[PDB]
């Protein structure tokens, strides 16, 4: 946030407390909008063998 | 069958009693036997029904190539007959009975043996390929899971696959038995059975070398 420090001061002491800790505008904090491709595990029926659909 | 029409008239002329006094209880008899494969006089006899596999390869087959100490596996009854390796081959005896309790049967008492120095894996893959080129195809089991079994065995001798799929080729050989119209298809699953309770650790090594070759 680019506010000066007298601006600052005076909204921190009407607000009651110090406002630069907990911004809610949202800034380079937040992830990227392009990621790694994820890889996404299989459930517990994937397997092989002893998977008969009657058992399950 | 040919044999069996074929003894009928000198069981007739001697007597049944006679016929019965060869073999055990419930196995009379003397029974032809066709020994070939990795011994050193390949040849077709008749004996005496309950012999040891043994006697009768170190009698009349000439032994097994490189002495007895060379043996790895045998099939004792033909292609169907699931196979047995050394440590049960020592002391079996030749008849359905024995045989069953092997876990083998007696089949059609053709012995095929074959020594350490062949690929057990590539034999019972040829025979599962003879399977596949003489289904009829009349039934969907035997056709299509012979088809299949067919091209997992090739995989299975390149060691391409990987160790989970084993089980799995395990229970599609149970699917196809029981299920078709006629034996053949337990006579395909029955050599893959054998093969994979006998030598599971080499299909396993198999595959692990295969997969440290190809990264
Ligand atoms: C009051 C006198 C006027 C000066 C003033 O208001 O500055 C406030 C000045 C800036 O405070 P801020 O809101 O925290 O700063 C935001 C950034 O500076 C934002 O800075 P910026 O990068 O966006 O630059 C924008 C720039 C230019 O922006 C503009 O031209 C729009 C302003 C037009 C108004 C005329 O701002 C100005 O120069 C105009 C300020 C007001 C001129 C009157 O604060 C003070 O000087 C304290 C004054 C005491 C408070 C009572
Ligand atoms: C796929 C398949 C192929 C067979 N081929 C023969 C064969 O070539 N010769 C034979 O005598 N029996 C063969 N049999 C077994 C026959 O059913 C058998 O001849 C029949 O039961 C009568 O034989 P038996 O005289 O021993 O009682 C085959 C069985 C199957 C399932
Ligand atoms: S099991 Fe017998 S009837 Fe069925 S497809 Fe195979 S050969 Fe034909």
């Amino acid at each position: 946030a680019s506010a000066t420090r007298v601006i600052q001061l005076l909204r921190n002491w009407a607000s009651g407390r110090d406002l630069q800790a907990k911004l809610q505008l949202r800034y380079q904090e937040i992830s990227k909008r392009t990621q790694p491709p994820p890889k996404l595990p299989v459930g517990p029926s994937h397997k092989l063998s002893n998977n008969y659909y009657c058992t399950r | 069958n040919v044999e069996t029409v074929a003894v009928s008239p000198t069981i007739c002329r001697r007597g049944g009693a006679w016929f019965a006094s060869f073999g055990r209880e419930r196995n009379s008899g003397t029974k032809l036997f066709n020994i070939s494969g990795h011994v050193n006089h390949p040849c077709t006899v008749e004996e005496e029904m309950s012999v040891p596999l043994k006697e009768l390869i170190e009698k009349h087959a000439g032994g097994v190539i490189g002495g007895w100490d060379n043996l790895l596996a045998v099939i004792p009854g033909g292609s169907s007959t699931p196979l047995i390796p050394k440590s049960v081959c020592e002391t079996v005896l030749m008849d359905f009975d024995a045989l069953v309790q092997a876990q083998t049967g007696l089949g059609t008492a053709a012995v095929i043996v074959m020594d350490r120095s062949t690929d057990i894996v590539k034999a019972i893959a040829r025979l599962i390929e003879f399977y596949k080129h003489e289904s009829c195809g009349q039934c969907t089991p035997c056709r299509e899971g012979v088809d299949w079994m067919n091209k997992v065995m090739a995989r299975f001798v390149k060691g391409d696959a990987r160790p989970a799929e084993i089980d799995s080729l395990w229970e599609i050989s149970k699917q196809i038995e029981g299920h078709t119209i006629c034996a053949l298809g337990d006579g395909a699953a029955w050599p893959v059975q054998g093969l994979i309770r006998h030598f599971r650790p080499e299909l396993e090594e198999r595959m692990q070398q295969f997969a440290l070759q190809h990264q």
